[PDB]
């Protein structure tokens, strides 16, 4: 229980609750302390629940449950920040290249492990994604995640932070599947690139025409069935598809050639986290650790 | 499709078959249970049932409320006073974890007739959450179901209906149903479907993708047609009730075949 575990700070808040820097009075590990009507809340059910099942590089671990009648513990594996930190500390510098791809490839990584394990994760943001001094990144918060079936069923719509919402969620599909998180994670690479949110609306239509504007507006040839989705409506303005070079400029060949295929509109044809690991961007791939202290 | 995920179908498949010996109940609980019986489950699991119609909840929630509660019962001896106390915690956890909108504790108190309070209902959440480690994302009858029903050659929404049923007929009885993983119950439940609607048989790709044959599947199977054979007598009818309905094709109205031809 709590006895062995002396607080040192609060790193983080939204309505889940509180999370606190720890220590292990014992064994010296530094931990997250995040503390939680209707009895336990659904979202600290599937958090836990879907943690105690994934255990990967690039998922956040979940060390221990410390359930009393008052209150509920969870202990995670310490982080030292998160990637939208990082992001507005590398301002001028920019983020090398080489940490960009490493990130990219472990988030790739421990999402393809979500998908495999039936996880859905759902709010894929740089707040959700935390990083160590050792040059790992892994997937946090599990509150917004679903177990699905296959086939999918019909799940809580207009879900995931707005700015990195697939258009098949904002369009109001019957079904959504993995897609959406692949969708959040290009959403990722390309504000690693450039340091600022690539579609950042602020309501679901200002977030649909910020997608047209940048990847054109979709028709039937481009995504089959679009035209007849439940808030597709044909007085959507008629936006030209701009060539991914201006979209990320810094990025080369291999870069565009990838985000394409993350920012896909199908939902079918979008790549899968599986299949992007072997994508010629990560050809030479490795490990640094962040150039700035953290 | 990315709805079937073509990519991740058969990690999924494999994934859950590890974890469903791994969430496996005791089989033989009930023998070790001073005060309740196989009967008195079988009553609790159909009221979950009508519960569920009741309040429109999906079938996985049932599926996953009974996979608490015999988890539950495997080590927690129970008063016959307390069963429905156990199933209502249950079926409570069950909605938090699958259901966009699951009813409210008020709710789950009000349909035990006020037996328990809510403060009885939450305490009994949190001890079956403390027996089960909180690992709650157990495989279901239903998720495997789902699964084959995608060999279909085309789809028959009776046959898919009907191996609902037949599946969820299963959880009703202990004996024999405990001693059956669900991906066993749900590839006898959809053999004993297709074969009942379309004279067809366990198809050769759902060999390929389980390892089971008719063979494996045999035991299974002749458990599943006596239930089905019987299922017009037997004392829980709430299923039957269910499967009337044309959400499920009425196939709860289709008459059993009389013999199998293994
Ligand atoms: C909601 C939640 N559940 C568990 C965590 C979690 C788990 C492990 N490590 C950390 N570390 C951390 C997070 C944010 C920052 S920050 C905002 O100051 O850059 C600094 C350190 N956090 N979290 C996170 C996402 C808050």
């Amino acid at each position: 229980s709590m006895e062995n575990f002396q607080k040192v700070e609060k790193i983080g808040e939204g309505t889940y609750g509180v999370v606190y820097k720890a220590r292990n009075k014992l064994t010296g590990e530094v931990v997250a302390l995040k503390k939680i009507t209707e009895g336990v809340p659904s979202t600290a059910i599937r958090e836990i629940s879907l943690l105690k099942e994934l255990n990967h590089p690039n998922i956040v671990k979940l060390l221990d449950v410390i359930h009393t009648n008052n209150k509920l513990y969870l202990v995670f594996e310490f982080l030292h920040q998160d990637l939208k930190k990082f992001m507005d500390a590398s301002a001028l510098t920019g983020i090398p290249l080489p940490l960009i791809k490493s990130y990219l490839f472990q988030l790739l990584q421990g999402l393809a492990f979500c998908h495999s394990h039936r996880v859905l994760h759902r709010d894929l943001k740089p707040q959700n994604l935390l990083i160590n001094t050792e040059g790992a990144i892994k997937l946090a918060d599990f509150g917004l995640a679903r177990a699905f079936g296959v086939p999918v069923r019909t799940y809580t719509h207009e879900v995931v932070t707005l700015w990195y919402r697939a258009p098949e969620i904002l369009l109001g599909c019957k079904y959504y599947s993995t897609a959406v998180d692949i969708w959040s994670l290009g959403c990722i690479f390309a504000e690693m690139v450039t340091r600022r949110a690539l579609f950042p609306g602020d309501s679901e239509i200002d977030q649909l025409f910020r997608i047209f504007r940048t990847l054109g507006t979709p028709d039937e040839v481009v995504w089959p069935g679009v035209t007849s989705m439940p808030d597709y409506k044909p007085s959507f303005p008629k936006w030209a598809r701009q060539d991914f070079s201006k979209v990320v400029p810094p990025l080369d060949e291999d870069g565009r050639s990838l985000l394409s295929q993350m920012l896909h509109y199908d939902p079918n044809k979008r790549i899968s986290a599986k299949a992007a690991l072997a994508h010629p961007f990560f050809q030479d791939v490795t490990k640094p650790v962040p150039h700035l202290r953290l | 499709s990315v709805n079937e995920v073509p990519d991740y179908h058969e990690d999924i498949h494999t994934y859950l078959r590890e974890m469903e010996v791994k969430c496996k109940p005791k089989v033989g609980y009930m023998k070790k249970q001073p005060d309740i019986t196989n009967s008195m489950r079988a009553i609790l699991v159909d009221w979950l049932v009508e519960v569920g119609e009741e309040y429109k909840l999906q079938n996985e929630t049932l599926h996953l409320a009974v996979n608490y509660i015999d988890r539950f019962l495997s080590s927690m001896s129970v008063l016959r006073g307390k069963l429905q106390l156990v199933g209502t915690a249950a079926m409570l956890l069950a909605s938090k974890f699958e259901e966009i909108y699951p009813p409210e504790v008020a709710e789950f108190v009000y349909i035990t007739d006020d037996t328990y309070t809510k403060k009885q209902v939450l305490r009994m959440e949190h001890l079956v959450l403390k027996v089960l480690a909180f690992d709650l994302a157990a495989p279901t009858i239903n998720q495997f179901l789902t699964q084959y029903f995608l060999h279909q050659q085309p789809a028959n929404c009776k046959v898919e209906s009907l191996a609902m049923f037949l599946g969820e007929l299963s959880l009703i009885d202990a004996d024999p149903y405990l001693k059956y993983l669900p991906s066993v119950i749900a590839a006898a439940a959809f053999h004993l479907a297709l074969y009942t609607v379309t004279g067809q048989s366990w198809p050769e790709s759902l060999v390929q993708k389980t390892g089971y044959t008719l063979e494996t599947l045999k035991p299974c199977l002749l458990d599943l047609h006596q239930t089905y054979l019987r299922a017009p007598q037997h004392a829980q009818q709430s299923i039957r009730e269910k499967y009337k309905n044309s959400k499920y094709h009425g196939v709860s109205l289709l008459n059993p075949p009389e013999t199998l031809n293994v």
